């Protein structure tokens, strides 16, 4: 129960999704 | 002059344009809306399973974020954050998936660092409801529970959560779409 970061805090692949 | 004719016809499509814009924007809009929820429990739809996991393998996208849900009416924003192909010490094994604090527009009324409860974890289309998931509690310490300074501060979950192998070797893949679900503690914060 500790929430590990994200690496991918760097790039910006990444699309809307609701 | 044809040319002022043609002044005024360049000035309307241009309108027209920004009408188009306009309108698409709304679309979003009004989805982010249709999919709201106000009780911090998010049920996230991803659909084109495959393509998607394709996608992200290329790299033409390796991450989709949810429609934002909320702690309450007046609470923390928050929303999800998936790596079809993983991310960190999950790429190309597992499926990662985290949590995401996001700028609201109560956030000089609600506690920081965010220290509610978070429950993630993916839905079990099967008959046996198996659903896999996991729950952490937020790193005090962390900056992705602290006050949001950007839209959503850094993501932060479970890199690790399922592995591809056994996701796709089982019935959480269904009609060529999987659900992915978020559950936020509000049992702490606010009311009189």
């Amino acid at each position: 129960s500790v929430p590990i970061q994200c690496t991918d805090k760097t790039d910006k692949q990444e699309a809307l999704f609701k | 002059n044809t040319g002022l004719l043609e002044s005024q016809l360049s000035r309307h499509d241009q309108m027209l344009s920004v009408h188009d814009i306009r309108l698409a924007d709304m679309d979003l809009r009004f989805q982010v809306l249709e999919t709201a929820s106000y009780n911090g429990v998010l049920i996230w739809k991803i659909r084109d399973y495959k393509r998607r996991k394709q996608e992200a393998v290329m790299g033409k996208t390796l991450s989709l974020y949810s429609q934002p849900f909320y702690t309450g009416y007046f609470g923390y924003k928050m929303c999800a954050r998936v790596y079809l192909n993983g991310d960190g010490m999950g790429k190309g094994t597992h499926l990662s998936l985290f949590f995401v604090i996001m700028r609201g527009e109560y956030d000089a009324l609600l506690p920081w660092p965010f220290k509610q409860k978070v429950t993630l974890m993916l839905m079990d289309q099967g008959s046996s409801r198996r659903h896999l998931g996991d729950a952490f509690k937020p790193d005090p310490n962390s900056s992705s529970f602290k006050k949001p300074t950007g839209e959503m501060n850094i993501a932060s979950g479970c890199p690790v959560f399922v592995a591809q192998t056994v996701l796709e070797n089982g019935t959480y893949i269904k009609d060529d779409t999987i659900f992915i679900k978020v559950i936020v503690d509000t049992s702490d914060l606010p009311d009189p």
